[PDB]
């Protein structure tokens, strides 16, 4: 991954969280951020794109930024069912391709 | 020679995730993983490669970032194998005539069924009542006298003389 999150968050329900995406110039620095959801045994499914707009049938919980070479994801009152993998995506001009991060884990406790 | 090694003749195989012109990614022997589909529709472009890798990552048991092994590849061709073989056995068209047949004329007929699809080698009736009578000349023939050996001779000549000869013979040549 060229992109690189927090690895883990653990939380209470109802909490705000926020994971964050570092980049360089080439890929978030001149392009915008897709935010991609996992829940536990389930496929990757689109969360966020365009920085800051909620994909189809997202929740209004989620919210997202851009800024420099950096990028953020934020869950306002963190429920149950937001316990997931979260990824970053975006186009990487150099590459000229779509670069993505590791990924991040929410665990709700 | 071996299915795989088969399949590899006839099909290739990729080590690199590769998107096809109709927007399929797909690697190994055939293997197809998603399909690919003005900013949401590129962020759904991006999501279509996350999830194939996503689905590559978890046929292999690692973080393949889209790059796999030979032995990887023949890993996930015995899946393939394996579910082909499953849908067969539960085809009243094609368990009769893939029980009656040996292990390299099996070969044979799931190449067929990787190229074509289960339905598309149910339609050749002809032909798979006179495999399953053990008719290997004929059936060669009235192979021979199809629309799939119109489009891929060489594939069909090398399936046809597969299940004509039960040997592996017509790819040992190279």
């Amino acid at each position: 991954p060229v992109l690189t999150q927090s690895p883990s968050v653990s939380a209470a329900p109802r909490q705000r969280v926020t994971i964050s995406v570092s980049g360089s110039n080439s890929n978030i620095g001149s392009n915008t951020v897709n935010w991609i959801q996992q829940l536990p045994g389930r496929a990757p499914e689109l969360l966020m794109y365009d920085d800051d707009l909620l994909a189809p049938g997202v929740s209004d919980r989620f919210s997202g930024s851009r800024s420099g070479t950096s990028a953020s994801l934020t869950i306002s009152g963190l429920q149950s069912e937001d316990e997931a993998d979260y990824y970053a995506a975006t186009w990487d001009d150099s590459l000229n391709g779509w670069v993505f991060g590791g990924g991040t884990k929410v665990t709700v406790l | 020679m071996n299915i795989f090694e088969m399949l590899r003749i006839d099909e290739g195989l990729r080590l690199k995730i590769y998107k096809d012109t109709e927007g399929y990614y797909t690697i190994g022997i055939g293997h197809l993983l998603t399909k690919s589909p003005e900013k949401l529709m590129k962020a759904f472009e991006s999501l279509s490669l996350f999830q194939a890798k996503s689905e590559l990552d978890k046929a292999i048991g690692r973080n393949t970032n889209g790059v796999i092994t030979k032995d990887e590849a023949e890993k996930l061709f015995n899946q393939d194998v394996d579910a082909a073989v499953r849908g067969i056995l539960r085809n009243a068209k094609l368990k009769p005539v893939y029980d009656s047949l040996d292990a390299v004329r099996r070969a044979a007929l799931i190449n067929m069924v990787f190229q074509m699809g289960e339905t598309g080698v149910a339609g050749f009736t002809n032909s798979l009542r006179m495999l399953q009578q053990k008719r290997w000349d004929e059936a060669a023939v009235n192979l021979a006298k199809s629309r799939w050996y119109n489009q891929t001779p060489n594939r069909a000549k090398r399936v046809i003389t597969t299940f004509r000869t039960g040997t592996w013979d017509a790819y040992a040549n190279l």
